[PDB]
DNA sequence: ATCCGTGAGCGCAGC
DNA sequence: TATAATGGGAGCTGTCACGGAT
């Protein structure tokens, strides 16, 4: 399998570390590596610096320094015992009783802070998780246009979430500006008075403007002394507190000039001073110093507003979706914010515990509680919407999930307060966020992914690389610029032809502020890096993307994330050139750190020697259940004595080939209809694929049971179960647990647990029954974990945890916990779903035998048949190109790598095809065979169709068809050719998670709801199907009154009618007449609890009882 | 005293309630300012209320107090040990008569019920009670089997005389749910207990023979 | 002003933002687009109607033309309630059905006008009292036209003064909430509102429709 | 009109608002229970305070609080701030919300209900089928018609009894 | 008024 | 038709001293070609027991009458120092393709 | 008879109590230890109904022959337990409160 | 004119 | 059951169109 590579552009730089945003941020927040002394005011550090000191005002507690220890347990053991990969958090707290003068230090144990693994994930509660970066509007000050009034531009002082309320300024039609805050509007002149501004200064600042300043001129306020203005202000902000001056200053400062509650942000600050042309001394709107408040932004912000309202050039409105005004909240920022919340809650507990207790005799050990901060962080990692179950169906699953950006999540937006503007693809997204990758549905635009060569800065702003163009020459200098930065200049595209390192085009494709434009080389200043920078990884993993529509491309990229690891997985014959990188940065494929000799190789472990002589026993993963259930197993790919240099493979991971990403399999496909088995995206497969064990994967289904203490008695797990055949326990050991290596089918048992049955009076019938046969009922039940219908497989592991077992304790009330692992390898079947990298998804609808499969002239049968009608409307001609080159590969036995937008072109693919035709025909010429009469018929048809040149030799016409990607195909059922030539070739098809085995479900009768008394919902709960209003409308439209009644009573919540119906069926009886549903009775009683007398009546207008005198006294 | 399971105002109502009793007992002969003696009843009332109105399951204050000191002593361990206490550590730190069993036991009593209306999934379209079955109420399979059992059991009594069956009905409690002793059954049939006892045995045995030709009722035993 | 949005704005009897003007009374159009401002005067035999138009408004009528009452004068959408008060109910029904069909036809959707006519009929189901005559009804009280007609023929039979009434077009939502079956309305929307008003009045549901029977 | 003022508040049958024990052994209660109890706490508090006699200022606050409570029970969040049980900022469920909304009784359990004898599966194309035909997996049809087959099986000698027949199916 | 806290505060604050 | 390996219980096992898994080994054993000389034979039982650092190929196996391995150089496993290995294979001549989850020998 | 009409009307305080079988007096649920109906609780069987069919809490009566009797030792009736799904309770208040529906439903019917 | 309260697709799965 | 102790604490910010009351 030789690999050929196309391309005419060089990557001046590599693709950044894929999980850089998730690792760098969390590091820079924990600051664990940097010496506690050199640590900068960021992350958890800044949190303490803000929360502390705690002053009683007299016990005080100042922050000294914090430290992070090492985890009691390793990652693997955290997963096994359902723990959490977290570090012991300690910090230095003293308690200085100034009143006495005594200080008392004791490093306090705050709690355990979660730690992110190597890949950029976590193991919260022993389950891997990911914290999705959140996108929002950068804090700062922005000038938006009042839509109600044409020339009014309301100013908005947006602070960091939970870090101050939003402040809005607007020139009212009354001619007076107004500061709206917490839904309260008031004149700005008054606050300015508190700031110490006077009519002279105001005329110096705004007097250049028109009547605007005049409306800012309220003599009443100028006369009101600053302090008086402050009391008046408070009385306006909230009049109920007696406006005591000391209380006034408190609230005002605490909301405008308090760094402990209001913090604009380093980014917000930067944008504010570059907007106003000022400099801030801190991240505060104003500064209360020397017993007097002092503006810092209010006036320059007001200046900019007034000036924009007048018509000054230097002032302009701002785009709220521009990626220069939109920033990303990495995992680090989110963690730090939840940290500050829990740490402030603790501070409140400390502040209350230093007054009621004996202040004279207190110590930080007795003054600090570990619950607040721990619960805050526990929640942020456990039940936060941004903290989700990690995606690990395949390597790319984790990667994409960890590179996914959401504008939702707590502190974000809801799917109802989200319009098109926030969902659109802004021009700034260029090379920053992938414009094709997003969920199809209500989340579109809300959930996206990061670009490839892009990166997020410290202020949380995406940043894309651009080469420097100077005097017509180009360098390797990669200026990573932000959106607001890329707009400054003219950036030319990467594909732009260069003679060496200099422009080679009279006209150059160029982007000015994101807008397309053609200019001269001299007017060019920068240049893109490569096309790959303007797409995601999943999207970059799709060849011939320049030939696909964005909708179907979106589908392909999202579907790659759903590829199950196949035991016979293989990389695509046509690759983009990023599959190995994915495996590399996916931290799932072992590699060689430095040149060294492979000591010993084994499927359990591989030992490697190096230049220094060190011997490392690299462990391997084998049949490990994933979060999604995929059996992620690594496999060895090196032998003993092998000299692996630096960065050399040592073992393939799950769904990988030679370290290349192997999401699917390369099969032979024919694009043609087939007896409506290709109807509507459906797919036809060959039984040979199942015989070759293709599209066949291993699935680990984990089951769990726990024995717990009960008031009736302690649960115990025993093999002995009342009235349970010994064969029923055939695979169950003497304890009751299954045996490793055995198989189970629906109706079998995994673990036999017996609990104390209730003191249920023996029913009169039982009394007689029991006596008739002569047996006595036990006091233990068969609470054994049977097999869920539709599930099964081979037992691989059994873990029995019990009390008295060191390491983990059983939850209060529990006696033991036992987990069974049942794995199963399934092959493709009717109902399983396949897809490609171009969007073509379908379900297997027919598995024909090879004798029915269309076959080639040499006799090779096709593997899959794909309808040609699924291409035209979808506009994804890429699959076609993939097939053509696949055909060439199939005959030349070579794979190919095509760069996106600079890869294999029609001519080149046809040259390779020509080389194939010789291996496909010339061999025949010499094998003792010539042209088949059937081939002559197909060529006659094609000659009329204009697909071959009339007069050329039959061989030459066959070649012409081959170059077109078409070959003569015969029907194995008739032996007669297809009237026309067909497109046969190799294609990369992936097996998707969605599989009929996990979906097929049925329920005649089962669990019913507590209150509603209606069938439960869901398969795992053996629930029924929902028959909502829309389905009821269908039945009403038909006029099926009795059918509808059945679904509303007998099949629903007619507690009686349903029991009577079951009996009627088993006794060959007709079903019973439907009585009033129980839900209507629930409604009546619920309305009566609302003091509403809902009563059923009759023709005589006399009351009628649906409770049949059961609730009447 | 806020943040303990009760709102400012609820607590205030309690503190005022106690304050009236304190005013009714306050003596100016002591010469201590009202604040001094008042606080006692103000803190007691609110603290008692927190222990009386904060649990859906009423738990005695003394028990609440034990639980509180359990968490207090525990946290002390947690912060000292640099790790995380267990049933057995706290048990010894607590003192005598304190074992790991008792810790877990007390935690089991302290367990608090959760809301059935708790959200499931990020889409708030699912709730806990939706995924909780009904175990109490006759499940059509169970009720069906009981109808079948009683029918067949009767069909077995049809294989006996009414005297034999009736005797069994009363004795086993099928006649009227209530099982009637042999002396009562002999009071009904006007027969010596021994004869009643022996015919009951004869009847049971006759059922056994019929069963040895059917075994239909065994299926219900399952 | 196009697509599903337009269909919903028609079905709900909502007043369009780009609402055109229509003559209240018939007459002759007297264009008065004075260089300063544009205005139009409908000239009746002894009456005159002044309609001021934004100088930018696009008139569809010339000068000296017979503008019938309810006829469009400027381009744009028609307020259905205005047309009802001008031309009468028959017209508002025709207008609604035809405009809805316009949207559907534009997409190439084939739908028999009957269905839209059923809905429109339901939107024209209620009426307003203008004079209670010899009834307990109150001026402005809304009610079903069938009920006012029935009580009217009974009052007329005894030779009492008739109850003057006025046609009332409402949207589907309000027409549904204003039904005579509190069950159907309560199952739709505004559950609390409907329930309170029904219980206060001691309302009873005769179970004439489908929804009510489905709930039961 | 006086009936619009409430002096006797009803309480819904406890089954319709229970605190059952889950499989985990823990119990789980409806928010209605915590609402109703909240009223009782305030009511008996007021009864005692009134019976004993004490400054109006206090009684005033207490009577107001009893009002707010009743309001939360009938329609929480409608007046003031949503009543929230300690821990989560989740508003409790009031009788209104049980009757109002898509999740409310009407649009969830009255106009549309989950049904028995109903299954679900992935679909495929069946070109061989006739227009009045479908492709129903055998095992689905087994459950779907389970009782009918129990009878038919009994008519045959495939099963000794209906229970053992169903256990054969197990 | 909307804030019952502030209400008790003013009620006893007189 | 079936295969037994020493110290392995399920196909999803591992063999220390070997670069192959139980699954990959059996995948290699489907590639096996057997010749039953006597037409009245329907059954046979192959055996393979070896160790040491050597890439077992199908040359190493149990010789039997009416048993011809057309594919001798077929690689079946790679075992290095402490490369224990024991196998007992059942070969049955038949028709068509009967899935494993049907024949379960 | 057959239902042909459904009516809804305000309930009189007397009507509310006419439905109720008793009054919850204590804000309690089940036994903090035995997990059983607390007297004056919101689940007390003596009022609403027995948890189990023909089953009194004390256990003096456990048969259908006792059906329809409130055992004096326990205080629980004897019948189907489905009664707990229907039989309703009340809570008498000294001070009256207003149904928020008739107060906050514009236009307020009370106002 | 303004403000308040009302609705804003159906399943399936949701570990 | 008694040094004296007397106005709180946390705010949610990127929908919107309609019908209604004020
Ligand atoms: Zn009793």
């Amino acid at each position: 399998m030789e690999i050929k590579r196309f391309g005419r552009i060089r990557e001046v730089i590599p693709l950044p570390p894929l999980t850089e945003i998730q690792v760098e941020s969390y590091r820079r927040a924990l600051q664990a590596d940097v010496p506690p002394e050199k640590r900068e005011n960021v992350g958890i550090q800044a949190a303490f610096r803000e929360t502390f000191p705690i002053e009683e005002e007299g016990l005080v507690l100042d922050f000294l320094e914090y430290r992070l220890g090492e985890p009691p347990f390793p990652q693997d053991e955290c997963r096994e015992k359902d723990l959490t990969y977290q570090a012991p958090l300690y910090a230095r707290l003293q308690l200085i009783h100034k009143d006495t003068g005594l200080i008392k230090e004791d490093e306090v144990f705050l709690g355990h802070i979660p730690l992110m693994t190597e890949d950029g994930s976590f193991i919260i509660n022993g389950a891997d998780r990911v914290i999705v970066s959140q996108i929002h509007r950068s804090p700062g000050v922005y000038f938006t246009p009042d839509p109600a009034r044409p020339g009014r531009y309301i100013a908005s002082i947006i602070p960091l979430p939970k870090r101050g309320p939003w402040i809005d300024l607007e020139v009212e039609p009354n001619g007076v500006v107004s500061m709206k805050v917490n839904k309260r509007k008031f004149p700005l002149v008054l606050l300015l008075r508190v700031l110490g501004y006077d009519q002279e200064t105001l005329a110096r600042e705004l007097g250049a403007y028109g009547e605007l300043v005049q409306g800012l001129m309220d003599e009443s306020v100028f006369a009101m002394r600053p302090e008086e203005a402050l009391i008046r202000l408070f009385t306006l902000l909230r009049p109920g507190d007696p406006p005591k001056r000391d209380k006034a200053v408190a609230y005002v400062y605490g909301l405008i000039a308090d760094p402990r509650r209001y913090d604009l942000g380093e980014a917000g600050r930067y944008k504010a001073e570059e907007k106003l042309g000022i400099r801030l001394s801190g991240r505060t709107l104003a500064r209360f110093e020397d017993g007097e408040f002092k503006d810092e932004v209010f006036l320059p912000t007001l200046r900019y507003l007034f000036a924009l309202t007048a018509g000054v050039p230097g002032h302009e409105v701002d785009d709220i979706d521009h990626l220069g005004n939109r920033r990303i909240r990495t995992v680090g920022e989110l963690m730090t914010d939840q940290f500050r919340v829990g740490l402030a809650r603790l501070a409140r507990g400390v502040r209350e515990r230093m007054l009621m207790g004996s202040e004279d005799s207190l110590t930080p050990a007795k003054l600090v509680n570990s619950r607040p901060l721990e619960a805050a962080i526990r929640e942020f990692f456990s039940r936060s919407q941004l903290s989700q179950f990690k995606d690990e169906t395949n390597p790319l699953s984790s990667l994409r999930h960890k590179r996914r950006i959401s504008a939702l999540g707590p502190g974000g937006l809801t799917r109802e307060r989200a319009g098109f503007d926030v969902r659109d693809v802004h021009r700034t997204h260029y090379g920053r966020i992938c414009p094709v990758e997003t969920p199809e549905g209500a989340n579109i635009g809300l959930i996206t992914s990061l670009a490839a060569y892009a990166r997020v800065d410290e202020l949380g702003f995406i940043r894309t690389p651009y080469r420097r163009v100077v005097g017509g020459v180009v360098t390797d200098e990669v200026v990573y610029m932000t959106a607001t930065e890329e707009d400054r200049y003219t950036i030319a595209q990467a594909n732009t032809p260069l003679e060496g390192n200099r422009i080679a085009a009279e006209r150059v494709v160029a982007r000015r502020k994101g807008e397309p434009v053609i200019v001269s080389p001299e007017e060019v200043e920068f240049m893109d890096v490569s096309p790959k920078q303007v797409f995601s990884v999943n999207t970059n993993l799709i060849p011939f993307l320049e030939h696909d529509d964005a909708n179907r491309a979106l589908m392909g990229s999202n579907m790659q994330t759903q590829a199950v690891p196949l035991i016979r997985a293989q990389a695509p014959v046509v690759m983009t050139g990023l599959e190995e990188r994915v495996v590399r940065d996916s931290l799932a494929a072992l590699y060689a750190e430095e040149d060294g000799e492979v000591a010993k190789v084994d499927g359990n472990r591989i030992v490697v020697r190096y230049e220094d002589g060190r011997l490392v026993e690299y462990p391997l993963r084998r049949f490990y259940r994933s979060n999604q259930g995929t059996a992620l197993d690594q496999r060895p790919r090196v032998v003993v004595g092998q000299r692996v240099r630096k960065g050399d493979l040592l073992a393939d991971g799950p769904a990988s080939e030679n370290g290349f990403l192997a999401l699917g399999q390369n099969v032979l496909v024919a694009i043609m209809p087939f007896d409506g088995y290709n109807f509507e995206d459906a797919i036809v497969i060959s039984e040979e694929l199942l015989k070759r064990d293709f599209y066949t994967s291993i699935h680990i289904e984990r089951y769990e049971i726990e024995a717990r203490d009960t008031k009736l008695g302690p649960e115990r797990i025993t093999r002995d179960i009342p009235h349970l055949s010994e064969a029923a326990l055939r695979d169950l050991d003497e304890e009751g647990v299954v045996r490793i290596g055995a198989e189970v089918k629906p109706g079998d048992i995994l673990v036999g647990r017996t609990s104390f049955k209730g003191e249920s009076e023996p029913t009169p019938e039982e009394r007689l029954l029991r006596s008739i046969f002569g047996e006595k009922a036990r006091d233990v039940k068969d609470t054994s974990l049977r097999v869920p219908p539709g599930e099964g497989g081979i037992v691989v592991r059994t873990v029995r945890l019990r009390r008295g077992d060191p390491g983990v304790e059983l939850k209060p009330g529990v006696r033991e916990v036992v987990r069974v692992y049942v794995a199963q390898k399934r092959k493709l079947q009717v109902g399983d779903k396949l897809a490609n990298r171009h969007g073509n998804k379908g379900v297997v609808a027919k598995i024909l035998p090879v004798e029915d499969m269309p076959h080639l002239p040499d006799g090779t049968p096709v593997d899959v048949i794909l309808n040609p009608l699924g291409v035209p409307s979808r506009m994804n001609l890429g699959q076609i190109l993939e097939t053509h080159l696949g055909l060439a590969g199939y005959f030349l036995g070579q794979r190919y790598i095509s760069p996106i937008f600079d890869g294999a072109k029609e001519p080149e693919i046809k040259e390779l095809l020509a080389q194939a035709f010789e291996v496909y025909f010339g061999k025949r010429k010499g094998e003792g065979f010539g042209v088949d009469k059937r081939e002559v018929e197909v060529l006659r048809r094609a000659e009329k169709l204009g697909l071959v040149t009339p007069g050329k030799t039959p061989e030459e016409q066959l070649k012409e068809l081959f170059l077109q990607g078409k070959v003569v195909l015969y029907d194995g059922r008739t032996g007669e050719p297809i009237e026309g030539p067909i497109v046969v070739g190799q294609m990369f098809i992936m097996k998707l998670y969605h599989m009929v085995e996990d979906k097929m479900h049925a329920r005649s009768t089962g669990p019913y709801s507590l209150i509603t008394q209606q069938p439960l919902g869901g398969k795992a709960q053996f629930g029924g199907q929902r028959f909502g209003e829309m389905e009821v409308w269908a039945l009403e439209a038909y006029g099926a009154a009795h059918t509808l009644q059945e679904m509303l009573t007998l099949k629903s919540d007619d507690i009686e009618g349903r029991n009577a119906a079951y009996e009627a069926i088993i006794k060959g009886e007709d079903v019973p007449e439907p009585s009033v549903p129980e839900s209507f009775r629930v409604l009546v009683k619920e309305l009566q609890a609302l003091a509403l007398d809902v009563q059923t009546l009759d023709e005589k207008d006399n009351p009628v009882d649906i409770f049949e005198g059961l609730a009447s006294k | 005293y806020t943040g303990r399971g009760l709102s400012f105002l609820d607590l205030i109502q309690e503190g005022n309630q106690g304050l009236i009793r304190a005013v009714e007992k306050f003596e100016y002969k002591r010469r201590f300012k009202f604040s001094t003696y008042a606080t006692w009843w103000i803190r007691q009332a609110i603290n008692r209320a927190i222990a009386d109105q904060a649990r859906t399951i009423r738990i005695p204050v003394h028990m609440v107090e034990t639980i509180n000191k359990l968490s207090r002593t525990a946290r002390q361990l947690q912060q000292e040990l640099g790790r995380e206490p267990t049933y057995e550590e706290i048990a010894e730190a607590m003192g005598p008569g304190w074992d790991a069993k008792r810790v877990e036991e007390t935690l089991k009593i302290a367990q608090e019920p959760v809301s059935l209306e708790t959200p499931i999934g990020d889409e708030k379209d699912s709730f806990y009670g939706d995924f909780i079955p009904d175990e109490h109420l006759p499940s059509p399979v169970d009720a069906a089997t009981q109808s079948l059992l009683s029918e067949e059991l009767e069909k077995a009594l049809s294989k006996l005389s009414e005297r034999e069956a009736m005797v069994l009905k009363l004795r086993k409690g099928l006649i009227d749910g209530r099982e009637h002793t042999l002396e009562e059954v002999g009071a009904f049939f006007g027969v010596t207990r021994e004869r009643i006892r022996q015919i009951e045995n004869k009847a049971l045995r006759k059922l056994k023979y019929h069963e040895s030709r059917t075994r239909k009722l065994r299926d219900f035993l399952d | 002003t196009q697509g599903l949005p337009r269909v919903i704005e028609l079905f709900e009897a909502r007043r369009p933002k780009a609402k055109a003007v229509i003559s209240e009374i018939d007459g002759v159009v007297r264009i008065e687009e004075t260089e300063e401002k544009l205005s139009v005067f409908v000239e009746s035999e002894g009456f005159s109607k002044e309609y001021k138009l934004p100088k930018e408004a696009r008139l569809l009528v010339k000068d000296g033309d017979y503008v019938e009452a309810g006829q469009p004068l400027t381009r744009g959408a028609i307020d259905p309630h205005q047309l009802l008060e001008a031309k009468g109910p028959e017209a508002v029904e025709r207008y609604l059905v035809e405009e809805i069909q316009k949207v559907y036809r534009a997409q190439g959707v084939k739908l028999h006008d009957k269905h839209i006519e059923i809905v429109v009929r339901q939107m024209m189901k209620y009426v307003e009292v203008t004079d209670p005559g010899d009834s307990r009804l109150l001026e402005g009280q809304v009610l079903e036209k069938w009920d006012v007609e029935a009580l009217n023929e009974r009052l007329i039979a005894e030779g009492k003064t008739p109850v003057a009434w006025k046609p009332l077009l409402m949207g589907v939502t309000k027409s549904a909430l204003s039904t005579k079956s509190w069950l159907s309305a309560a199952s739709f929307q505004n559950t609390t509102h409907v329930l309170t008003e029904a219980a206060i009045a001691g309302k009873k549901d005769e179970l004439i429709g489908l929804k009510e029977n489905v709930i039961l | 009109p006086e009936w619009m003022i409430l002096e006797a508040v009803p309480v819904l049958p406890p089954d319709l608002r229970p605190m059952v024990q889950v499989d985990g052994g823990r119990f789980a209660t409806s928010d209605l229970n915590d609402l109703y109890r909240r009223l009782i706490n305030r009511n008996n508090r007021l009864k005692k305070l009134l019976a004993q006699g004490a400054p109006e200022i206090i009684i005033r606050n207490e009577k107001r609080m009893l009002q707010e409570a009743v309001d939360a029970l009938l329609d929480n969040g409608r007046r003031g701030a949503p009543v929230t049980n300690p821990g989560s900022d989740r508003p409790l469920r009031s009788l209104t919300d049980i009757l109002s909304g898509k999740q409310g009784r009407f649009r969830q359990n009255l106009l549309g209900k989950r049904v028995d004898y109903s299954g679900r599966s992935v679909i495929v194309v069946g070109p061989q089928l006739k227009l009045h035909q479908c492709g129903l997996p055998k095992r689905m049809a087994l459950e779907l018609f389970k009782p009918f087959l129990l009878k038919k099986m009994e008519e045959k000698g495939i099963a000794p009894n209906v229970k053992a027949a169903r256990r054969m199916l197990e | 008024t909307s804030d019952p806290v502030r209400q008790y505060l003013h009620e006893i604050g007189q | 038709t079936s295969v037994y390996i020493e110290d392995v219980l399920h196909e999803f096992s591992t063999i220390p001293g070997v670069k192959e898994d139980v699954v990959e080994i059996i995948l290699n054993l489907k590639e096996l070609v057997v010749r039953f000389l006597n037409p009245s034979l329907q059954t046979v039982t192959l055996l393979l027991k070896a160790e040491g650092p050597k890439e077992v190929k199908a040359r190493d196996f149990l010789p039997v009458a009416d048993v011809e391995i057309m594919n001798p150089d077929l690689h079946i496993a790679t075992l290095e120092e402490g490369g224990r290995l024991n196998m007992e294979v059942r070969v049955d001549r038949g028709v068509g393709y009967v899935p494993a989850e049907k024949h379960g020998i | 008879k057959e239902v042909r009409k459904v009516r809804i009307a305000l309930a009189s305080p007397e009507k509310i109590r006419s439905w109720s079988y008793g009054e919850v007096e204590k804000p309690e649920t089940i036994n903090y230890r035995t997990l059983k109906p607390e007297r004056d609780g919101l689940f007390d069987e003596r009022i609403f109904g027995p948890i189990k069919d023909y089953e009194c809490a004390c256990g003096k009566y456990k048969r259908q022959r006792f059906e329809g009797k409130v055992c004096e030792r326990c205080g629980v009736e004897v019948t189907k337990s489905i009664v707990r799904r229907y039989r309703m309770g009340h809570i008498e208040l000294a001070t009256p409160a207003a149904h928020i529906w008739f107060v906050k439903d514009v236009p307020s019917k009370i106002g």
